[PDB]
RNA sequence: GCAGUCAAGCGUUCAUAGCGACAUUGCUUUUUGAUUCUUCGAUGUCGGCUCUUCCUAUCAUACCGAAGCAGAAUUCGGUAAGCGUUGGAUUGUUCACCCACUAAUAGGGAACGUGAGCUGGGUUUAGACCGUCGUGAGACAGGUUAGUUUUACCCUACUGAUGAAUGUUACCGCAAUAGUAAUUGAACUUAGUACGAGAGGAACAGUUCAUUCGGAUAAUUGGUUUUUGCGGCUGUCUGAUCA
């Protein structure tokens, strides 16, 4: 028998197996293709996701109905302390993949990447990178031997960086260590730049900029063990069913006498690696820059942190990337922003956007006021202080 | 960008927030939240609802 | 000259254009051949202004005006109003209208002397219309149609009305308006006559499918 | 949208599936309408073809003048009462459903349309804009 | 059921653009026969629902070839299943028929896929009614009505989830290999142009959107609401008030 109503599948076979991720930090599987012309810059960056807020901008798109006219959008604000470099690592291209030949770590690692290496920081003697940091007692001839071996070899050069979690209003205290490939020409220049930037800040005004398309790689919000209907979007069965309705009714045929992998089963939902491409930056905001949330039309001094703070996160007091639309992963996750892999000429991209109004009312109720000065102006004086 | 005042409560309604309602005689109604809307569908008089602006103008509050 | 023009496929230009004696209002969404019929025969006489009204692209049926004025609805943004205030001269009187009984294009059928409006619209609107346009506002319905801007085109020379219309009401409007009226159609017999075409002292733009027996009667009664 | 429509309608919410009985909103003598299918819809197993403001439905008439009954005609929705999102931010909705009877080309059967009319439709069907009273 | 060859004829004229008699050679195993080889110390038997996969003999879509291809539309064919193949009235229906949308509403397999998945409308137990036949008991692939559908805790499969051991432990990685995803339409514009006697009347690039699919999210909007969070209301009990 054939199907009798030849309808699409449910779900996607390319997103398989739907299991838990490797970590809460999602691997950047693919870095931008290098060109040996540009100055040395990074390819990706590590932020922590805060939460969303409403944006009013001016849609500017000829041929549309809303040309030169205001729209609202949702943006996610991802929080960014400046990320500090601690080491570099070169890869020799083999016929079995880019095998790492060496790694060089910097001199004075901070206590966060010193905390990454212990499951138990309190009991431990904190003795990671003592005997390695003894290699600076000389002029670094071992260390210069290592970097000369990278310059002699090592087709592609990735740089070990880490977040500064102590500036982030989380409660983690332990930074996330990661690699980011560089894009400069002449790999000697790459590893010279990385040598010059040991224990140095890297701020997002250098990597990212306004209007640019970025991708975002993160681990999905997790939801436990989930049955076959909300996991795969499958139909519920009619109400008259015995022994469970919310199921997949026919699993497979009689033959093949096994259950095919392609039928939908019940299991893990969430906590997957997801890459999401072509997200557009609307703000790159600086924490030392007061009045993040003002704009040329807004003109009243306020930051982007909503009244009462971001729900379940805290208060942005750092740099921040502020990107169009939803992003994978929930709040307080390590989110990896990436430069786009292809030059996009799409007229949705390459649009010079500039905001008009940033929402900063509370996200913890139906917020009615943007600034507490405006709440005090509207609501008047109270039973409290005066 | 306009900031339109509410119809029931007198609240200020920032863009992308709230709802709008069109009564069949083409009078346009604006609601800040689900509260003032779901009191408007109960046909409540705003002059006797204690937290609206229309009440606190009715009795010279403040 | 009755010039054949289409708004991207539409035989109705009166939905999309507003033709007065000192200014002309056009919608932005058309090719260069749509503006060819305007810029060829007008050229350097009146300002032609690209605008939208209240976020709509039907601006001939949302607004109403004469040589002396222009009336916009309430939902028009301040950018559109500022562009209309900047592009039009200081002789025109531009003012928002505070009513929710229709859009202004289908209420008002006016000219330099006498106005005709919707019957249900109120005195507080009528005072504002007679103040801004400087026009004595009268209240009449053509043959039962409560929308007189959709079913009557008016000019200072003559005017077109609804095809199924009694002769007695036409003679009453000839005694009142003091212009001659002839019941005719537009665009191969479409019953809507106000939105099928616009007119002023120099020009009468119609759709492409308006026939030559219709076109000859139009160019005779409007006397171009 | 569909064949005979001027303009592209940005997607709004679908609040009138097959079977819905809207209130005919003009002077054409029909007292109500009845959606039987939606012009431009899509094929998905066991899904109802639903309509919205601005769309063009195939409708019949269940009341009114008996000359209009028992014949399937085109009709066009002008009020929705299931709230959608305009791109300038606000969610709005009308008090009740509605529609106007028309030919396939979009030319209006009646003369004047009563009550408000969504500007999502007045931009899209010009003839409805001509016969409209209140827009938005 | 599908496909060839031959070729008399049809097709203004012309066997073969498309058709094709009279004959003749096959493929198929979704019909139905023929047989009865396994199963009668029982493989649960119709259909709908549900969901996955495969097959092309391709209805649509991609690129093309022929024409009795001027344009439009249509017909016949090639590579191709990648991707889609619908909403309803009646019937238990498979089948069918209309209404209507659509780009299109192509045809099939998988123990006539699928009942420890469902339903049980049908057929096929026991009650009853009628017509017919029979002397009667009863008989009707004749019609109508009411009629219990059991078990998974095993092994496998699949879906997720851990895990000993390779000196320990941690951190950053590489990649074999396995899967894969996007889809189609409409409007403006080209353009009332080309091609056309006229009637009619496109396409390529560009723009803006939309259908179906998919993956995510929660600012806003809607739902849920045992924050029993705040308010109110009933009946009764705390002597009343308060709670």
């Amino acid at each position: 028998s054939h199907r009798k109503y030849e309808a699409p599948r449910h779900g996607h076979l390319g997103f398989l197996p739907r299991k838990r991720a490797a970590s809460i930090r999602a691997r950047v599987k693919a870095f931008p293709k290098d060109d040996r012309s540009k100055p040395v810059a990074l390819t990706s960056f590590l932020g922590y996701k805060a939460g969303m807020t409403t944006i009013v901008r001016d849609l500017d798109r000829p041929g549309s109905k809303f040309h030169k006219r205001e729209v609202v959008e949702a943006v996610t604000v991802v929080d960014t302390p400046p990320v500090v470099v601690v080491g570099v690592v070169g890869y020799v291209e083999t016929p079995r993949g880019l095998r790492s030949l060496t790694t060089v770590w910097a001199e004075h690692l901070s206590d966060e990447v010193k905390r990454r290496f212990y499951k138990n920081w309190y009991k431990s003697k904190k003795k990671a990178f003592t005997k390695y940091s003894a290699k600076y007692a000389q002029d670094g001839a071992g260390i210069e031997r290592e970097l000369a071996r990278i310059k002699k070899y090592a087709s592609v050069v990735r740089v070990l960086v880490h977040t500064q979690i102590r500036k982030t209003p989380l409660a983690q205290k332990k930074a996330h260590l990661a690699e980011i490939q560089l894009n400069g020409g002449s790999i000697s220049e790459k590893v010279d730049w990385a040598r010059e930037h040991f224990e140095k800040t890297v701020a997002v005004d250098s990597v990212f900029e306004q209007n640019e398309m970025i991708d975002a790689i993160a681990v999905t919000k997790g939801h436990g063990f989930e049955g076959v209907t909300h996991r795969w979007g499958t139909k519920k069965l009619p109400r008259k069913t015995h022994r469970g309705l919310r199921k997949v009714a026919c699993i497979g045929a009689w033959h093949p006498a096994h259950v095919m992998w392609s039928v939908a089963r019940a299991g893990q939902r969430g906590y997957h690696s997801r890459t999401s491409i072509n997200h557009k930056i609307y703000r790159v905001g600086k924490g030392d820059d007061e009045a993040n949330g003002a704009t040329s039309f807004d003109r009243t001094k306020k930051t982007i942190t909503p009244m009462g703070g971001f729900v379940h996160y805290g208060e942005i007091k750092n740099d921040f990337i502020m990107v169009k639309g939803c992003i994978p992963g929930n709040r307080k996750r390590i989110v990896t922003l990436r430069k786009s892999l292809y030059t996009n000429t799409s007229r949705k991209a390459l649009e010079e956007v500039s905001l008009k109004w940033i929402d900063t009312a509370s996200k913890f109720g139906k917020g009615r006021f943007q600034t507490p000065a405006e709440k005090h102006a509207f609501m008047g004086t109270l039973k409290k202080d005066l | 960008m306009k900031v339109e005042i509410d119809s029931f409560s007198g609240a200020k309604i920032y863009p992308g927030r709230g709802t709008l309602f069109v009564r069949g005689d083409s009078k346009i109604f604006r609601f800040q939240n689900s509260k003032s809307a779901s009191l408007f569908k109960q046909r409540k008089n705003p002059r006797r609802i204690a937290w609206t602006v229309l009440f606190r103008k009715h009795h010279k509050k403040g | 000259m009755a010039t054949r023009t289409q708004f991207e496929n539409s035989n109705e230009i009166g939905v999309f254009s507003k033709l007065t004696n000192t200014y002309c209002l056009v919608a932005v969404g058309g090719s260069e051949n749509f503006y060819s019929a305007f810029e060829a025969e007008l050229g350097d006489a009146i300002p032609i202004v690209h605008t939208t009204i209240a976020g709509t692209r039907i601006i001939g049926r949302m607004t109403a005006g004469n040589r002396r004025g222009l009336l916009v609805p309430t939902q028009t943004t301040d950018q559109e109003l500022q562009h209309l205030r900047n592009s039009l001269p200081d002789s025109v009187k531009i003012q928002r209208v505070e009513e929710r009984l229709s859009a202004l294009g289908n209420v008002i059928c006016c000219n330099d002397y006498v106005a005709l409006v919707h019957p249900d619209i109120d005195r507080e609107t009528e005072e504002l219309i007679s103040d801004v346009l400087g026009v004595e506002v009268f209240r009449q319905t053509i043959s039962g149609n409560i929308l007189v801007g959709s079913y009557c085109s008016l000019s200072n020379q003559g005017g077109l009305v609804h095809p199924q219309t009694s002769v007695q009401d036409q003679e009453e409007l000839s005694s009142l308006l003091q212009v001659p009226l002839v019941a005719g159609t537009v665009n191969r017999g479409s019953s809507v006559v106000g939105a099928g075409m616009v007119v002023n002292d120099y020009l009468a733009v119609t759709g492409l499918d308006t026939t030559a027996p219709e076109l000859s009667v139009i160019e005779s009664i409007f006397r171009l | 949208s569909g064949n005979g429509a001027q303009g592209t309608k940005f997607r709004i919410s679908l609040g009138l599936p097959v079977g819905a009985i809207m209130n005919c909103a003009d002077n054409s003598g029909a007292r109500n309408l009845y959606i039987i299918a939606v012009k431009g819809s899509g094929s998905r197993l066991n899904r109802l073809p639903a309509a919205s403001l601005g769309d063009m439905v195939m409708a019949t008439v269940k009341k009114g003048k008996p000359e209009l009954r028992k014949k399937v005609m085109p009709a066009i929705v002008v009020r929705q009462a299931k709230s959608w999102r305009r791109r300038d931010g606000v969610f709005l909705y009308f008090e009740d459903n509605a529609g106007v009877i028309a030919n396939p080309k979009g030319e209006m059967k009646g003369s004047a349309i009563t009550g408000p009319v969504g500007k999502e439709c007045a931009d899209l069907w010009p003839r409805v804009a001509s016969n409209s009273g209140v827009v938005v």
